[PDB]
């Protein structure tokens, strides 16, 4: 509430979307969800927001940050051992690199009781460096439901748009969800919420609107 | 004695739409039993009499399935090897080993993924590095023979001489146990993607698993994935449900919907967001279906997704994106870097009145930068290195259609700005 709608008032047509995919615990959805969005910071704040409130079991890793196949699947396993049960599994380590053993030794985790017949979810951070490495990491996560047979929805945050990933023998097609721009009518009050204590409403929202039209055009 | 049953009612409404939601979506993805044949009654039974010849017999066969992806050749071969579950006296003696193409993609691996499956001789540990030599290979054993089934030849299908495949087509003519092989691929022709010694040693025998629908029989299929088992707690519910549908299949609005979708892609694959994004609506208030909820979720998946990106843009790279149209218009196919549109960026400055409009130097290059994070231009083969702001040569990635058809729709549009977007540069 106060970071999820109180950041974006544009955001009324989008709150009842993902609500609906979600539903409960034991409810599936698609492998793999495309979102791209603009300034690649509006849809993350308010992922780290949305996910933090109905506390779901979900981690966060980036692409940007190793450039080899062997570190990316080593990070998410190492955010999943510690909320995978109950208790910690005495910090122990995985030691693997063929991405064929991958799909064996997540399942092995997703076997206690907090990830039986739950929603995972794994978000991508700027999914636009993929393309860097091999052509065969991209069908992976679109075909990871029946591989995997796990209740396993993986989302996108990337700047670029769908229709520049396309394999050469072709992948999954999901669903591709387009967040609304921002409406000029609604830039101006998310912008005057973050008011300081020593002004109040009316004497603090004046001085946003003399800057707005001198710098909507730049 | 009524404000029982009536609050009652309202929770079991409440229950009954997550029974559904949980089928549903582990039916198009997910192989459900529950989806039967789409007028494929002459091929599943060409597949029926080549599997019996090697559980009952001993006689190896192998074939090809060409389709779609797994959405539709999931629907024939995964269904006869559940035929062969009814009858325990084979089903118990014959194991199943599940590869995947897409994981694979060398060969040295592939030597020590399978051992996962079987587990004959190992344990949770691997046995010695060993490239297998004695793969087990009078006709008769009681080492219970496995089925081995791929999918996807593409990857592995450009490897090296494609040392994999040959080992499989030994075992069914060497002179111990005969094992056969069952894959799935999307490439059409896949017999002449492989070398003189493996394809003088095959079956040549493929099946093309390609829908040939139209409209009346298509309807069919809109109502088979809708209608649900006999699984409901209340069978009154259950009968209102394939009612409703047969309401909404002949409508003016419905039907549109299904034949714009059915020209673009005919896949069983296409129509499974047809049916799920409709559902997501249906919340805790929609006590029945009606042609409102289908035709929002459908044009939301066919929006122009490149004309939709610039409404949310300032009025610097919106000038930006047109400067470089004009100047297709006067250089026919040729490419040309960024230094070419600081030229005209000083030319509209004049004809108007001194203002705050004009801006200074280095907000030009700010203005273009932010256009190569969003991968609007491309380079003709080479990103150089050494390159500065004025050495780019690049290009458009849009056309010009779009670009005109996008202005009307734009918020705040200025007067002194659209007309120079249409107009072809006739003044100074």
């Amino acid at each position: 509430m106060p970071h999820l709608e109180n950041v974006v008032l544009c955001r009324e047509s989008q709150v009842s979307i993902l609500q609906s995919l979600f539903g409960e615990r034991h409810h599936f959805s698609f492998p793999s969800i495309f979102i791209y969005g603009h300034t690649a910071s509006g849809k993350t704040y308010v992922t780290q927001t949305l996910l933090k409130t109905l506390e779901l079991p979900h981690v966060f890793v980036n692409c940007v940050e190793c450039f080899t196949l062997r570190l990316l699947l080593e990070q998410i396993l190492n955010k999943l051992n510690h909320l995978s049960s109950s208790e910690d599994g005495c910090s122990t380590e995985i030691t693997c690199e063929t991405f064929n053993d991958f799909v064996r030794l997540f399942k092995q985790v997703t076997t206690a009781e907090n990830l039986k017949d739950q929603t995972v979810y794994i978000v991508l951070d700027k999914a636009e460096y993929l393309r860097d490495m091999e052509a065969n990491l991209l069908p992976g996560f679109l075909r990871l439901q029946e591989l995997a047979d796990r209740n396993v929805t993986v989302l996108f945050l990337s700047e670029i748009v769908w229709e520049k990933f396309r394999p050469n023998t072709g992948c999954f097609e999901p669903f591709v969800l387009y967040f609304p721009d921002y409406s000029i009518g609604n830039l101006q009050k998310i912008l005057s919420h973050d008011h300081p204590p020593e002004y109040s409403a009316d004497f603090y929202a004046a001085y946003i609107n003399i800057l707005l039209g001198v710098f909507y055009t730049v | 004695m009524s404000s029982r049953k009536s609050k009652s009612n309202s929770l079991i409404h409440t229950e009954c739409l997550s029974q559904v939601q949980r089928i549903l979506r582990e039916r198009f993805c997910r192989q459900s039993p529950h989806s039967n044949l789409f007028g494929v009654q002459v091929q599943y039974k060409h597949l029926s009499e080549l599997l019996k010849r090697t559980a009952l017999h001993g006689e190896s066969n192998s074939v090809l399935i060409i389709g779609p992806r797994g959405s539709g050749k999931t629907m024939l071969i995964n269904h006869a090897l559940k035929e062969l579950m009814e009858i325990e006296e084979v089903s118990e003696n014959v194991l199943q080993v599940h590869l995947n193409g897409l994981l694979q993609i060398n060969d040295k691996i592939a030597l020590k993924e399978i051992t996962r499956q079987l587990n004959l001789e190992n344990v949770v540990g691997d046995k010695v590095f060993g490239s297998f030599a004695e793969n087990l290979s009078g006709d008769r054993t009681s080492s219970c023979p496995v089925i081995f089934i791929l999918d996807e030849f593409d990857l592995f299908a450009h490897h090296k001489n494609q040392t994999l495949l040959y080992n499989l087509f030994d075992i069914s003519q060497s002179a111990q146990t005969p094992i056969a092989v069952i894959g799935l691929t999307c490439r059409l022709d896949i017999l002449e993607l492989l070398e003189k010694r493996v394809k003088s040693r095959f079956s040549h025998r493929q099946i093309h698993l390609m829908n040939s629908f139209g409209f009346p029989q298509y309807v069919k299929i809109f109502k088979e994935q809708l209608s649900l088992p006999a699984e409901f707690p209340d069978k009154v519910f259950a009968e209102k449900w394939n009612e409703n549908v047969q309401y909404l299949s002949e409508d003016r609005s419905v039907q549109e919907v299904l034949q714009k979708h059915f020209n673009i892609s005919k896949n069983l694959r296409s129509l499974h967001m047809l049916l799920m994004l409709a559902l997501n609506r249906v919340t805790a208030s929609h006590p029945f279906m009606t042609a409102v909820d289908l035709m929002e979720a459908s044009q939301l998946c066919s929006m122009d997704s490149k004309a939709n990106i610039v409404h949310g843009l300032s009025v610097l790279e919106i000038c930006l994106i047109i400067a470089m149209k004009h100047l297709n218009d006067i250089y026919e196919e040729e490419p040309f870097n960024f230094q070419m549109v600081y030229n005209e960026f000083q030319k509209f400055v004049q004809r108007k009145a001194h203002s705050v409009y004009n801006f200074e130097k280095p907000v030009v290059m700010k203005a273009f930068e932010h256009l190569q994070q969003l991968e609007l231009i491309k380079p003709m083969e080479r990103t150089s290195g050494n390159s500065q702001r004025e050495y780019q040569l690049m290009k458009l990635l849009l056309d010009n259609t779009q670009i005109m058809n996008a202005l009307q729709k734009y918020p705040n549009c200025p007067t002194d700005v659209r007309q120079w977007a249409t107009s072809s540069l006739s003044w100074l």
